[PDB]
This record gives structure tokens, sequence and C-alpha cells, in this order.
């Protein structure tokens, strides 16, 4: 019933279906902003953040975290509790590394661009203001 | 965008061989020599009549949209033109540069 009335248009005269929404997204449309600076002195630590195999490693290094996430059992051992802390401590801090490095490429003013970009800022530094309550 | 830092509107000819041939065969041009398809369709097909250097993404981004389904001759193009002002919705004055 929403299919028809829904799509009840009838402006078919010559276009069909197909040219619905093509020709008024070509009409309103506008090019992004890569912010590309060349910059030497940091152009190969900018050239470095931006590289497929760097994210293709960022990939299956966050994933760890997840899977260590996903190892909690009730009354674990004292062991697996301090390896699961040592295993924290190491990826906020690895987390903290890639944040400073990327920054300095990507620039602060740019930083807040990209939804994802300055929400990860938050992540390393919400996980870093609880890191002395727990020892 | 990709060879662009920003917007910027416009970019150089020189680079337009390489941008066609870096679009997916069912958008730009297929995995065959681009000397025999690609030359000729970018010459033979409407383009606007801009520097030598300075296409508007506008100017080309609507060619690849004609190009892809029930393309026109040559001098019946006003009726695109025609049908885009009576069918689709206001164009606010965008199509000047369209035209042609």
């Amino acid at each position: 019933t929403f299919q028809e009335q829904g799509e009840k248009e009838y402006k078919n005269c010559e276009l069909d279906k197909n040219q619905r929404q093509c020709v008024e997204y070509a009409l309103k449309a506008r090019p992004l902003r890569r912010y590309i600076p060349k910059n030497p002195y940091q152009y190969k630590f900018w050239y470095v953040v931006n590289s497929s195999p760097f994210e293709y490693m960022m990939f299956v290094l966050i994933m760890l975290n997840t899977l260590c996430l996903a190892m909690q059992h009730y009354e674990q051992s004292k062991m697996f509790n301090d390896a699961m802390d040592i295993l924290n401590m190491v990826f906020t801090g690895v987390f903290t590394v890639e944040m400073v490095l990327k920054v300095i490429a990507f620039k602060p003013k740019g930083y807040f661009s990209d939804a994802w970009n300055t929400f990860d800022s938050l992540i390393v530094i919400g996980s870093i203001i609880d890191v002395a309550l727990s020892e | 965008s990709e060879y662009d830092p920003e917007a910027k509107g416009r970019i150089k000819h020189l680079d337009v061989v390489t941008l066609l041939r870096r679009i997916q065969p069912p958008l730009g041009f297929g995995k065959l020599c681009p000397h025999r398809v690609a030359c000729k369709r970018l010459v033979a097909m409407n383009m606007p009549l801009n520097s030598d250097g300075t296409v508007m993404f506008n100017a080309t981004l609507f060619a690849l949209v004609r190009t892809a389904l029930k393309i026109k001759t040559e001098g019946n193009l006003e009726q695109a033109n025609e049908e885009l002002r009576a069918v689709i919705k206001k164009i606010w004055k965008k199509t000047s540069m369209k035209l042609l």
C-alpha cells in the first residue's frame, strides 16, 4: 500500500524510475575536502598515518582488545586478572601513542572534521582518567 | 577529491585520463585499451567550452550521468535542458553552464 501510493508520482513523462534520483543527486552535490598539506619534515608521518597497511594493522590490533575483553569469567584467578590489567595498560598506551602520532600529521584544526576522528580522542582521554584508581 | 585538497571547483585536463581510467568498468571504461574507446568517447560527446585546464566537477559528473543512460545525439541537447527545467525540481540557476 506504500509501494504504490508511496511512490505514486506521475512525472515519468520521459525518464524512468532510475532517473528519479540520479539527476537530482547530480544537481545537488558538492566535492569533499581532502586536507593534503605538503610539509616535507612531517610528510613522512602524514603518509604513514594514511596508508592501507597501517589501517589493515589497526583493525587487527583493535579487535584484539575486544577479544581480550570477551575473556573475563566469574571467580577468575589472580594471575589471569593481573594479565588482563597489564593487557589493558598496553592497549591504552598504544592507543595514546597512535593518537598522538596521528594528531601531529592531521593537525588539531582539522581534527574535529571527522566524527570518528575526534571521538577516538575522547576514548583515549576517558581511558586515562581512571588509570590511577585501579592500583 | 583524491587529487584535490579541497573542492576548488575546477581541475586540470592533464589528469582527466587517469581520472577516467580509475573508475570501475560499470561506470568508467573497461579493462581494454582506452585509446580506442575513451579517447573517441570523450571527444565525440558534448563537453562545455571551458579553458584548457579548468573544468568544473558539475561539468563532468553531469556528462557521465548523461553518458550512462539515454544518451542523446548532438543538436537536440536543449531537449534535456527543457526536461530538467520542466520535470526535475528547481534548477536554482545552476544549469546556466550545464546548458553547453
